[PDB]
């Protein structure tokens, strides 16, 4: 008998906006991070083999938030 | 640097204003003033800014290596008085700044702690009333990061030589922690001890391949921890021992304990390391924490046994052996300086066997002695011993 | 770091914007404790203000990675390897570092202090032990307090388990889980262990972590 | 250790190589004695322990130096 409670919580119903509100974002500490040459070079990766089709969109999301996770978990205090 | 050896030169010094005109100068410099470094920056005032301050430590070296050995006939003669010494002296001209750091000049810190124990320089109390350990404590932090090598090597080398010659006076391990007016690699204003940044050059962390730095880094330690055995002056060497154990020193000196990347003089490091450590493991709480640790669960001996330079084994590596073996007698059960079972779980059983109270009965040797005499033929006094004792086998 | 709530409304009831790791209080459960880098501040819940913040310049540590966290009787409190009395916010006893990363955890019986292979004690503050098995693993123990587990933080993490007992530290299991461990919770009711793993090889481009669910005690 | 050496026979002690071989000839070695050197010593027990009426007794069997 456990209720998992409702969820009204932030929600983000602009989805096409809220990424172009973190997107940036997600550049504005990779870059505070680390160099821009893995960066552009990750995002032409992905251009040329998911384009501009959201699926390269959330997918730079999925891995800069995969990479900002773990260089803040292996132990670099920056990098 | 040259002419302090000529004790005439030293005498009309001191006659005049002498380190007030020359502590001065360090205090001028604007490397070193940390509110005025980013104001100019052209090269003509900064290569030779940090070459005005390499010099003037080794004049503060050269002035300190002679003033050692003056005051060391102060006191090989004044306390001594013919008990091993010869009462000659017509004030000769004479060079005896003994020129040996690597030997003598090490030797003299060394044989200065059967000192007064209330020791008085005027070469300590005009530094210290001019309190400028705390610049060189600053000279230490600033050269930590040049990385462009304006002999910042050799800047840092005499500045470590002018504070281990200091630290024979009491008052001035005091002022090893005291005063904290620092700054650090954050390019911000900080305040910490002194030893921490004595205790970082020891580490490595800070001038990577330098070695004789380590080397001179060791010896402040040494100076404040492995000090006489005499409530105020035992205290000092406490307090110096609460200091030290509290900025985190036992680290330190494991670490140094198992160096091998200058396999030149790794030799010469563990020495000093391990004479630091027979120091402060007189501190109570010392004794302890170092008898848990996994140097004496094992490899204490493997680091005796290895004989990693052999070009130094009758040399060097024979006297780490003999203070490493001083290091077990005092955390354990005091064996009496006998060389057996030198490990530390053997070293509990021959303490309880050394100890333990044998008895017997004079029955089981009176039987034995008649056994013995009916044996070798001389029977004619078992009959004897009848009379003297009871006996159960014919 | 945000409490949430969990009743049946789901709201940040109270906000953080400074602390990297927040943490209750045992027993009695109205504080949450946080810190960023080396400062450590209590908050209550139930205004969320600061209660006490606590930190000395003159002594800490400077541990990587401060969690500050409770005894079970929530009176003392391991900021950067420094215990702290909370009755009137002073400083007790600094330890001894040795390992440059972990500021210490609690053992469960309110005897010990587990540094991260050092074992020490609460009122003799003297070296009891030192286990070498501990070398930088967080550590996790039953609700009981009767196990200790342990998950390596070693770049791989975790190429296994690591199986302690609570009161004399003898290793028990040291299981081989092939892939790499990153995270590490167990049941209060002493059933299950949920565990973090990744697949793949050590890619730092392609993270595949998923869950993986252990039964206690069933070969 | 016990094959490529001198063949210790199933006892625990002084497991190293160079005290290996301080083992085998110090057990192997051929310890003898003169017979005065334990008499002298069985007289010096006996005159301390009190029961004397030997003593003098034993300077019957063997040369006696001291009184």
């Amino acid at each position: 008998m456990e209720q998992a409670p409702e969820d009204q919580g932030p929600q983000r119903e602009p989805y096409n906006e809220w990424t172009l509100e973190l997107l940036e974002e997600l550049k504005s500490e990779a870059v505070r991070h680390f160099p821009r040459i893995w960066l552009h070079n990750l995002g032409q990766h992905i251009y040329e083999t998911y384009g501009d089709t959201w699926a390269g969109v959330e997918a730079i999301i999925r891995i800069l938030q995969q990479l900002l996770f773990i260089h803040f978990r292996i132990g670099c205090r920056h990098s | 640097s040259i002419c302090f050896s000529f004790r005439a030169v030293l005498e009309l010094f001191d006659r005049y204003d002498g380190l007030r005109r020359l502590v001065n100068l360090i205090s001028t410099l604007e490397i070193l003033n940390l509110e005025d470094q980013g104001a100019l920056l052209s090269d003509d005032e900064i290569f030779a800014s940090r070459q005005t301050g390499k010099h003037t430590c080794m004049a503060l070296r050269k002035y300190f290596e002679a003033h050692l050995a003056i005051k060391l006939e102060q006191v090989k003669q004044s306390l001594q008085r013919t008990e091993g010494g010869i009462l000659v002296h017509p004030q000769p001209p004479y060079k005896a700044c003994s020129y040996t750091h690597e030997q003598i000049v090490e030797m003299m810190e060394f044989l200065i702690e059967y000192g007064p124990a209330q020791l008085y320089w005027e070469p300590a109390e005009v530094f210290l009333k001019l309190s400028c350990v705390q610049l060189l404590l600053q000279l230490i932090s600033i050269a930590c990061n040049w990385k462009t090598y304006y002999a910042r090597n050799d800047t840092v080398r005499f500045a470590l030589d002018v504070l281990a010659i200091l630290t024979v006076v009491p008052k001035i391990q005091l002022q090893l922690a005291e005063s904290v007016d620092v700054l650090d690699e954050a390019g911000s204003t900080v305040s910490t001890v002194g030893i921490s940044i004595i205790l970082g050059v020891a580490e490595g962390e800070f001038f990577i391949h330098d070695a004789e730095i380590q080397k001179s880094a060791l010896q402040i330690i040494i100076n404040c921890v492995c000090g006489p055995d005499n409530k105020s002056s035992e205290h000092t060497l406490a307090k110096m021992w609460n200091v030290v154990q509290s900025n985190n020193g036992i680290k330190v000196l494991l670490s140094l304990l198992s160096i091998k990347m200058p396999i030149t003089d790794a030799d010469q490091i563990r020495a000093l390391a391990c004479k630091a450590l027979v120091g402060l493991s007189r501190s109570s709480t010392v004794r302890q924490i170092i008898s848990k640790l996994p140097l004496f669960s094992s490899c204490q001996i493997q680091q005796l046994m290895k004989e990693p330079v052999l070009q130094d084994k009758r040399s060097d590596h024979v006297k780490f052996c003999k203070y490493a073996a001083e290091l077990i007698e005092r955390v354990s059960g005091k064996p009496l300086l006998i060389g057996t079972d030198v490990s530390l779980a053997r070293l509990q059983k021959a303490d309880v066997v050394a100890q333990s109270r044998i008895s017997f009965p004079e029955k089981e040797l009176l039987l034995l002695i008649r056994n013995h005499l009916i044996s070798k033929g001389l029977g004619e006094t078992a009959t004897v011993l009848t009379k003297e004792a009871d006996l159960p086998m014919t | 770091s945000a409490l949430w709530g969990m009743k049946s409304v789901f709201d940040m009831k109270h906000s953080f914007t400074e602390d990297h790791y927040v943490e209750f209080s045992k027993h009695s459960q109205d504080r949450v404790i946080g810190t960023k880098g080396d400062i450590a501040h209590i908050y209550d819940i139930q205004t969320g203000n600061k209660l006490l913040t606590l930190f000395n310049p003159d002594l800490a540590n400077n541990y990587k990675r401060n969690c500050a966290t409770f005894n079970p009787t929530d009176d003392l409190v391991l900021n950067d390897g420094v215990l702290w009395d909370v009755r009137s916010a002073q400083a007790i006893h600094k330890f001894d570092k040795f390992n440059m990363n972990i500021s210490g955890v609690f053992h469960p019986n309110g005897l010990e202090v587990i540094i991260n292979t050092e074992i020490w004690d609460l009122r003799t503050f003297h070296l009891l032990h030192t286990v070498p098995a501990l070398d930088q693993c967080r550590v996790v123990f039953n609700h009981t307090g009767t196990v200790m587990y342990g998950a390596m933080l070693q770049s791989p993490f975790g190429s296994s388990f690591r199986t302690f007992n609570a009161t004399d530290y003898k290793p028990i299991a040291t299981i081989d889980v092939k892939r790499n461990i990153f995270d590490l919770c167990t049941d209060t009711k002493d059933c299950y262990l949920a565990v973090i793993e990744n697949q793949g090889s050590m890619d730092a481009l392609n993270m595949d972590t998923v869950c993986r669910l252990y039964e206690v005690g069933r070969q």
